[PDB]
């Protein structure tokens, strides 16, 4: 009850490299 | 948005249509978009939309995904990291 | 602020006087303000004060809202999506 | 008690029709 | 940080340490900081610290500060505006 | 319970000016 | 990430895993990353991978969390503060 | 039911002493 929230890291991808970019993505 | 290797979405508990950061290591280049479910064995990592504009093929990023929890649970929270080394190979450690 | 018609805001869930998110596909500029309602059947986005600093008028956009809840409703959440094309004419969805 | 950030809802390519830099609202 | 007129926190319902986002109408910058009160009756809206690079004496903003609920009683919320001419003169209209 | 929750503008201060600026505050 | 003095951590009450926003007070730049622990009483201050490119050795920095709370509890909340000159010397209140 | 965002803490004006581009943790 009003208890204070925290945001905190959930999970991540380290590192990981960029394979495909579509500006026009329907 | 942004497309990502369902296995990769497994291994740092990220949700499909969960909000995520984005962190360019290449470029410094730092936004927030959405996950979107690729293929499974893909090893996709595709920037669609707006988000092209951040991101290049073979830029080298970290992408986050942030939850909210009560302060006890915080403090022994462990996030699930997935580290990444050559054609989007995974591993559990770096 | 940015002001939407009724009818969008309708098809995508989005409240007025709810955050969102606005990405710019034209020039690649991302934002946060509120939605605010325009007049059903207007097709108006108008980007209102200092967003002005960041679209102008024929400018290709995104715009996002976001929710929370548990991960276990999450899992399974649907978000709702309008497509457009031309002026502003929403795609059979709707 | 983990609380996900989700999509609610877009509109996907829509076009800015007006651009009021002074508006009072 | 921005120190801000109690008077003015007080009609847009903004409590002192609360998150607030900036956005200068003067030069489009957009920026996340927290309030701090000032004097009653000072009409001070002070820029301090990094903040101090995104805004200057004279330029106009808007302060905004959100809230979370469930979607019934946002459907419903109406937020807490102060409208300013002048010599930051707060009036309940436009 | 697990009630989807919503992101909404609580206030805002309209058009106010900008009345001092200091970089070096403590 | 930004790796802090867990010293640090432990007068802000900022969590290793939290997200943090960095205002810097040098350059202007402002960003959102996550604190990771340094060694205690090494007085490191380390901006790691994308974030390198916000920031230089030597850059005066404002490092922030945030934590949310019913309006009632919000009235009367105390944040936890730090204050340093020199080479990151925590003054006299901890 | 109304919930806001609070500031928790703040480090007041320390400086960086390391940055490491291609750390991997």
């Amino acid at each position: 009850a009003g208890s204070m929230i925290r945001t905190m890291l959930q999970g991540k991808l380290h590192r990981v490299k960029v394979t495909h970019a579509d500006l026009h993505y329907e | 948005s942004c497309a990502i290797d369902q296995d990769f979405l497994d291994a740092a508990g990220i949700l499909e249509n969960e909000a995520i950061d984005i962190w360019n290591v290449t470029n410094g280049k730092r936004f927030s978009t959405y996950a979107i479910a690729a293929e499974r064995g893909s090893r996709i990592i595709s920037v669609n939309g707006a988000a092209a504009h951040c991101a290049s093929v073979g830029d080298i990023v970290i992408i986050a995904s942030f939850v909210t929890m009560p302060d006890e649970e915080a403090r022994t929270w462990r996030p699930n990291v997935a580290y990444f080394e050559g054609d989007n190979e995974m591993k559990r450690t770096a």
